[PDB]
């Protein structure tokens, strides 16, 4: 079963009821240009 | 639960026969939830938002 | 055209009097 | 009383001479089942529906009659109805006494 | 004086005694059911109601032991679905392919245990046992072999009905929960039995055929036959009455109706 | 449990967290909560009041750099001391 | 084959139509069987989707093979059971034909 | 049309392997017997 | 005491003699003198049986407390309880007396098999001869005591060798078993409490009322106290009753009670100690287990009540397993689904095992299916058919797979 | 409630219907029982505490059987009758057990062992004896309608040879002749109860 | 009915007779806690309903002193006598539903044939009724 793995959002603060910076996720690199075809 | 039985099956036992029905009666229920998938739709990307 | 006859089918009074 | 009537567009017709019915459903009771049957909702009082004179399909005049809302709790679903200024029937809820049983009451003597 | 018993988590002070089937109910969370019904008897066939103590190995039925003494009991426990998917394989082993033709088929409740959870597949790979009907009345459309032995029917006749014309015969297999002898049935709870009965073995010859269930809207409101003012649900489908079904309240019918209303 | 069930990376989950703490912190004048949906999906909460500064900043560079709205949506629900249920992707 | 009609009113090509075409009403044969009494459908709001294709345990409805049946008033598009069944007459080669082509993948 | 005959329980299916309608367990031989859709009585 | 089941057979084990002293108006010390005896139950249960009777011992509550053997004798392999009743009633009279001033029970119905009808006649004489001597009802063989005897006939129903159904049984109602937790030692009978035994536990009473509880607990194993009939049938020289002590080895006891084994061959084979027990393969069977129930336990198998299936393998196993479930879907009422349907599953296949026609992923799925059925069923009748299978399948796996393929080139 | 004392007197009288047939060492029309049969039930209703009368149905349908040796639905509403229970329980139990037979049965109804330890005593060149001699397929019964053959479940005579019992009499160390020769003093008109070792 | 119950006699007899403690059933009433007095509508017509309301009623007043459609709705507002003895005969009688009562006698008819009939089956009152 799959639809039965399925579990309620895990929830963080709930403000309702050092320390160093970070990254939603590590950027991404650019592109490598085409290779074969580099322009057009 | 999701996937309606082949027709060669549907037709040669009981639990086959039963969510072929029900999935066309009632139809499968969903977590309930919401989400935002988007995809390279060829104009753009395509959004679906849905609860 | 209109298919599976009728509904109510309601009576109606007696041809003798009284 | 937050009224607003003005702002929906909807026929005086229809706010007037009509009355929502707020009810928490009964249970089916073919069914031993018992999810549906909790939550509020706020079915709307039937109208005419007659019949068509082609093909026999039972063509309708009402503007709203499936029309039907689920709740969380009474009073929300009340004040709801009076913030659109609507009648109401307000109904309670009925949910069965609780009994005792006993596999072996059944072999007193 | 009412004991402790911990609902797989939080703590409840049930009332003593009390089937845990009843402690569930209780909290809320619905085990799965048959054969057991309120308003009627406990019975311990149909052991689909199976549920796992929280440390005892073995599952007991869910209707039959009372609540003691600060009881946890995990009902969505791994072992308690292995259970119920083990059972249910054994009730859909026979029950005939009739879905479509089952008048029951909109809301039977056999449909519903099978979805929430049966497993999908089938495993069984042999031949149904099937029977021939017996006769019953100008009301009540026997079918039998979509019969699955909750006796309930008979609990129904002998402890509402009164009359015990009705009843089981024979045994494992072959076993029926039609009566013996062509002997037809009559009595004026006879028609309630047309909501009782789980499946589509038994149901209404009058409105037979004539609608499915998620088509008719369900009106309430109470009876005129009787001043005695039991309260329904009318189901209609679209401009037309389609069939009638008890509304249950405590000071009145109890999800019983007569029957010259029904 | 593996060919039907999508695996559900723990990395992205923890990622999102994180970084739901992150701006929990930064400016908790207005940030109800911080869910995230299991399947990696963020998700804070704001006072209606709140709109613009939050959004504002949500452009503005510390990582919250998220340009372009992918949508407006606007969920509503009978229930509640207030209906409608207005909510901003991306 | 044996001339007798498929359909069994289970009703549920109703109750998967997403444009609700089909209406069906239902009464008891004086055999006893399960029958239709005014099966219907209208090509004025059916979409073409095939799901009632799909969806028939007695595999009776079936979307014909033709195509063109275009026609000068609405009145006629309304089909009524009896137009059916002279559409199921007219192909019935044919379609069982496709059917026999295409099952296995079903 | 005519019944088949039986001794007793016995399949139907209208005869469409896989396009017949969906298998059933008719239970008569000298009794008139059945049926789904198929009208394969078994009379015999 | 085969001999002579008149009272001047019971002479022979020397009468009732101080049965009389025995009767000290308080069961207590000969409730202790069970208990001390570490008998455990002979129905299979395997209950601690003091224990098990102690459970009556409240005040009273003032409904009248009765007693009930479950005197039937049925199970494939088992023909212990026959001769037994055929030739020495009284032994058991007496333990019937002992053991309902053990409840200090009103009255002792005992149900039989309706085959038994000739020895429930002569059980009936013997009995009356008992009333004869004033042995029983008002004052009973002196100690001035009230005791009031019955034995009912059956009607081939072996579910109601099982307890429970038993007394449901005997109220008219069919032979199906209540659900727990209510217990004769709860509600038994009509709504009055009672109890149930079997045959052995019983008729043996009293002599632990005489001789030594203790010198009963000398005998087998500590846990696996005392002595119990073992009968010897399948492939064996001279298939009998024998009662001997528990701690015996299988091999030992066949090869000098039973006349011994056919051959070398069926030591290498399955053999089934009772029935509802599982076949267990070595040629080191005995070789490993003892005949006393704990270390059957050991092998993963209960006693079966001590009756004994010799399998040579002239005969194919899988036949007899067939035939053996057969005998299990012919019976089990089947008012729980589980057994009612699983039973008369399991019978399904094993007919196309026989057949060989199978395909072999099947078996697997029915070492599964075993599984649903093996805690489920209401009754031990579902469990007791479940298990021979599953050893089945634990073992002679070959001889199915390749009965299967050899089939295949068909 | 109330209860039942005992009466060693009437015992003896409980003893006749043990042994009505002595040890030896349908239209719903139409029914009624012999005044004796009266006397035996009454005294072995005797045997049930007085608050529950319902416990005596099964031994009364026991000699009906005896009587008419087979068991007429009217026979069922006349016992039903008498202890005033719904005719349907009675069929409940009628139906329930094997001893009981709806259908008539031979004058000699064979039942024979069937489980496994007779077949691996080889109970099958038994079945196959006494059918090589009637010519009766199972449960058929013999158109003289004396015989009515059938294959029977564990008997309990387990440790005993093959085994067959006519109408309550076990017989034992069967050899495929001997049941014969048994048949032929059926015909003779008398039988022991006898192993043949 | 289904179930074991104790059956008495006729009217005036069992009932005045126990209302006056003569039968031994009144004592059982006596010591009974919170007696039920079951009075069916059908017995009240029966020639003399009246009496037998008298009767009851007093088995009513002896516990309390030992101690230890279209019917109801219209008693509610006060419809009485509700029965047709009224009459003196009443020219232009207004039926609502003659389908029941006009099985009895269409005797006001002869002076006065004219019967409105407001029913909703042509059943009994519909034929005997103008308008
Ligand atoms: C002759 C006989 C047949 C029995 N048959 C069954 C049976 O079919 N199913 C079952 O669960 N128990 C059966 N039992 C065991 C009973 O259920 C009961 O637990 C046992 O007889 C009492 O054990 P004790 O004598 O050791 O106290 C049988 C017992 C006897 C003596
Ligand atoms: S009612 Fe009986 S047959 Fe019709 S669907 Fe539910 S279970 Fe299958
Ligand atoms: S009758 Fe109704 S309840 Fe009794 S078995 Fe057949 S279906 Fe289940
Ligand atoms: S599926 Fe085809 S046959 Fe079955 S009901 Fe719907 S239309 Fe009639
Ligand atoms: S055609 Fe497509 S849409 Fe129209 S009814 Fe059949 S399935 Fe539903
Ligand atoms: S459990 Fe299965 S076998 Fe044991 S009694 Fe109940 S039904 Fe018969
Ligand atoms: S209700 Fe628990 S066993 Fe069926
Ligand atoms: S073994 Fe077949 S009867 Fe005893």
């Amino acid at each position: 079963d799959g639809r039965r793995e399925a579990m309620p959002p895990s929830i963080v603060m709930s403000s309702q009821k050092e320390k160093k910076a970070v990254t939603p996720a590590p950027p991404i690199k650019r592109w490598e240009l085409s290779k074969d075809q580099p322009y057009l | 639960k999701v996937s309606p039985p082949k027709r060669a099956e549907m037709k040669t036992s009981m639990e086959s026969l039963i969510h072929h029905f029900k999935l066309y009666t009632e139809g499968y229920q969903v977590p309930p939830g919401a989400t935002y998938t988007a995809i390279e739709a060829p104009k753009g990307e395509f959004g679906v938002y849905l609860v | 055209y209109s298919t599976t006859r009728k509904k109510i089918q309601e009576w109606v009074p007696p041809s003798t009097p009284y | 009383k937050l009224d607003i009537t003005t702002l929906t567009g909807v026929p005086e017709e229809h706010i007037k001479t009509r009355k929502v019915r707020i009810f928490v459903p009964a249970r089916n009771n073919m069914q031993s089942g018992v999810n549906n049957t909790k939550k509020w909702k706020m079915e709307f009082d039937t109208r005419e529906r007659w019949e068509n004179p082609l093909m026999g399909w039972s063509s309708t005049a009402d503007p709203l009659s499936n029309l039907v809302l689920t709740f969380s709790t009474k009073e929300d679903a009340v004040a709801f109805a009076e913030k659109n200024g609507w009648s109401f029937d307000v109904e309670e809820r009925k949910v069965p006494k609780p009994k005792s049983k006993s596999y072996g009451a059944n072999f007193s003597w | 004086n009412l004991i402790e018993v911990f609902v797989d988590g939080q703590s409840v002070m049930v009332e003593p005694g009390t089937t845990v089937l009843q402690a569930c109910e209780k909290v809320g969370m619905q085990i799965p059911r048959f054969c057991y019904h309120e308003r009627l008897s406990v019975a311990g066939n149909c052991r689909m109601c199976l549920v796992e103590i929280e440390k005892a190995p073995k599952v007991v039925a869910a209707c039959a032991m009372p609540v003691m003494k600060g009881w946890n009991i995990l009902t969505n426990s791994e072992k308690s679905k292995k259970a119920r998917e083990g059972v249910m394989e054994f009730l859909l082993a026979n029950h005939p392919l009739d879905c479509p033709i089952c008048d029951q088929g909109g809301e039977c409740d056999l449909q519903d245990q099978s979805m929430m959870f049966g497993s999908d597949r089938s495993r069984f790979l042999e031949g149904k046992r099937a029977v021939e009907d017996k006769n019953i009345g100008p009301l009540v459309k026997t079918i039998m072999t979509r019969c699955i032995q909750c006796t309930r029917c008979i609990r129904f006749a002998s402890e509402i009905a009164g009359v015990d014309d009705l009843g089981t015969t024979g045994r494992g297999n072959d076993m029926q929960v039609g009566t013996y002898i062509e002997k037809m049935f009559m009595s004026e709870l006879s028609g309630n039995i047309i909501d009782i009965c789980p499946v589509g073995a038994l149901t209404s010859k009058p409105y037979a055929f004539t609608a499915r269930p998620w088509e008719t809207r369900k009106t309430e409101s109470i009876d005129v036959m009787d001043a005695v003012g039991s309260n329904i649900v009318v189901s209609t489908r679209t401009g037309e009455v389609m069939r009638i079904l008890p509304r249950m309240h405590e000071d009145i019918n109890e999800e019983w109706i007569s029957d010259k209303t029904r | 449990t593996r060919p039907t069930i999508r695996p559900r990376n723990d990395v992205v989950h923890k990622q999102l967290s994180a970084f739901g703490q992150y701006v929990a912190e930064i400016l908790p004048k207005y940030v109800q909560q911080v869910q995230v949906s299991c399947f990696n999906e963020l998700e804070i909460f704001i006072h209606p009041d709140g709109v613009i500064p939050v959004l504002t900043f949500l452009r503005d560079h510390t990582n919250a750099q998220f340009k372009s709205l992918a949508d407006l949506t606007a969920v509503d629900v009978p229930t509640r001391q207030n209906r409608f249920e207005i909510v901003y992707n991306l | 084959p044996s001339g007798e009609e498929r359909c069994i009113a289970c009703k549920l090509c109703e109750a998967v139509c997403p444009a609700q075409a089909i209406t069906i009403e239902a009464e008891p044969r004086a055999d006893g069987s399960r029958r239709t009494t005014r099966y219907d459908i209208d090509m004025t709001k059916c979409i073409y989707c095939g799901f009632c294709q799909e969806a028939c345990p007695v595999d009776a409805i079936v979307e014909g093979p033709n195509f063109e049946f275009s026609t000068e008033t609405h009145e006629e598009l309304l089909y009524n059971k009896e137009k059916l069944l002279n559409n199921g007459d007219k192909w019935e080669a044919e379609i069982a034909a496709n059917i026999q082509a295409d099952y296995l993948y079903r | 049309p005519v019944s088949e005959v039986g001794s007793r329980v016995i399949s139907c299916d209208g005869g469409g392997g896989a396009l017949g309608h969906p298998r059933v367990y008719i239970n008569l031989d000298k009794e008139t017997k059945t049926g789904t859709c198929g009208y394969c009585g078994l009379q015999f | 005491g085969r001999h002579d089941w008149r009272l001047k057979g019971a002479q022979s084990r020397g009468d009732w003699y101080k049965t009389k002293e025995i009767l000290l108006k308080g069961p207590d010390w000969i409730l202790g003198e069970v208990k001390t005896s570490g008998l455990r139950g002979r129905g299979g249960a395997g209950f601690p049986t003091g224990l098990k009777w102690s459970f009556m011992n409240k005040p009273s509550d003032g409904r009248p407390k009765y007693l009930v053997v479950n005197a039937d004798e049925g199970e494939p392999g088992t023909c212990k309880d026959r001769e037994i009743i055929r030739h020495d009633p009284h032994k058991l009279v007496e333990g019937c007396l002992v053991g309902g001033r053990a409840m200090g029970a009103r009255a002792a119905y005992i149900y039989i098999r309706g085959e038994f009808y000739n020895e429930a006649s002569n059980l009936q004489v013997a009995i009356r001869e008992a009333y004869e001597a004033g042995l029983i009802g008002k004052n009973a063989c002196g100690s001035g005591y009230d005791f009031d005897v019955f034995v009912v006939r059956g009607a081939g129903a072996y579910i109601c060798g099982e307890e429970t159904a038993l007394i449901e049984s005997i109220e008219g109602k069919q032979g199906k078993p209540r659900l727990k937790p209510p217990f004769p030692a709860d509600v038994g009978v009509f709504g009055c409490p009672t109890t149930v035994a079997n045959v052995e536990t019983v008729a043996v009473s009293p002599t632990i009322c005489r001789r030594g509880g203790a010198w009963f607990a000398s005998f087998g194993r500590e846990r696996n106290s005392g002595t119990k009939l073992f009968n010897i049938s399948g492939h064996v020289n001279h298939p009998c009753t024998v009662e001997e002590e528990m701690s015996v080895p299988l091999k030992e006891l066949i090869e000098k009670h039973a006349g011994g084994v056919i051959g070398g061959w069926d030591n290498l084979l399955a053999v089934i100690p009772g029935g509802s027990s599982t076949p267990l393969i070595p040629k080191s069977v005995c070789e490993t287990v003892l005949m006393d129930f704990d270390a059957l336990v050991q092998a993963q198998t209960g006693l079966g009540t001590a009756a004994v299936i010799v399998m040579d393998r002239s005969t194919d196993i899988v036949k007899a397993i067939a035939r053996l479930i057969e005998f299990y879907k012919h019976e089990s009422c089947g008012q729980c689904t589980p057994c009612r349907e699983g039973v008369d599953w399991m019978n399904k296949v094993m007919a196309r095992f026989v057949k060989g026609d199978a395909r072999p992923a099947e078996i697997d799925s029915l070492w599964e299916i075993s599984k649903q059925i093996e805690g489920h069923t209401i009754c031990a009748l579902g469990d007791g058919a479940a298990w021979p299978v599953q050893g089945l399948i634990r073992h002679f796996r070959p001889e199915l797979e390749e009965r299967m393929q050899q089939f295949a080139l068909q | 409630x109330x209860x039942x004392x005992x009466x060693x007197x009437x015992x003896x009288x409980x003893x006749x219907x043990x042994x009505x047939x002595x040890x030896x060492x349908n239209p719903d029309t139409p029914f009624d029982f012999t005044p004796e049969n009266y006397k035996r039930i009454e005294a072995i209703v005797k045997n049930y505490p007085e608050g529950h009368k319902a416990a005596a149905v099964l031994p009364v349908l026991d000699l009906a059987q005896r009587q008419n040796g087979w068991l007429p639905i009217s026979a069922m509403n006349k016992v039903a009758e008498i202890l005033q229970v719904p005719p349907m329980r009675v069929y409940e139990v009628a139906t329930f057990y094997t001893m009981y037979n709806r259908k008539p049965v031979g004058k000699y109804h064979i039942q024979v062992c069937t489980t496994t330890p007779c077949m691996l005593r080889n109970s099958d060149s038994i079945l196959e004896a006494i059918q090589k001699k009637l010519g009766i397929k199972v449960g058929e019964t013999t158109p003289d309608k004396l015989f009515t053959l059938i294959e029977v479940e564990c008997l309990g005579a387990c440790v005993n040879a093959p085994m067959v019992q006519i109408n309550d009499n076990y017989y034992e160390d069967l050899t495929p002749k001997d049941i014969e020769e048994i048949i032929d003093e059926l015909k003779a008109g008398k039988i022991p109860k006898p192993g043949p070792r | 009915l289904t179930y074991r119950y104790d059956h008495l006699g006729d009217s005036p007899k069992i009932l005045q007779d126990i209302a006056s403690g003569n039968h031994p059933f009144s004592q059982i009433l006596k010591e009974a806690k919170k007696p039920m007095v079951v009075l069916g509508s059908s017995a009240l017509q029966r020639s003399d309903g009246t009496a037998i309301l008298a009767a009851v009623s007093n088995i009513a007043q002896n516990i309390r002193l030992s101690s230890g459609a279209s019917q109801v709705a219209a008693l509610d507002l006060g419809y009485k006598p509700g029965v047709e003895a009224i009459r003196k005969n009443p020219p232009k009688v207004l039926f609502l539903l003659g389908a029941d009562g006009g099985c009895i006698t269409r005797q006001d008819l002869p002076k006065d044939c004219f019967i409105i009939y407001q029913g909703h089956h042509g059943d009994v009152g519909a034929p005997m009724a103008d308008v």
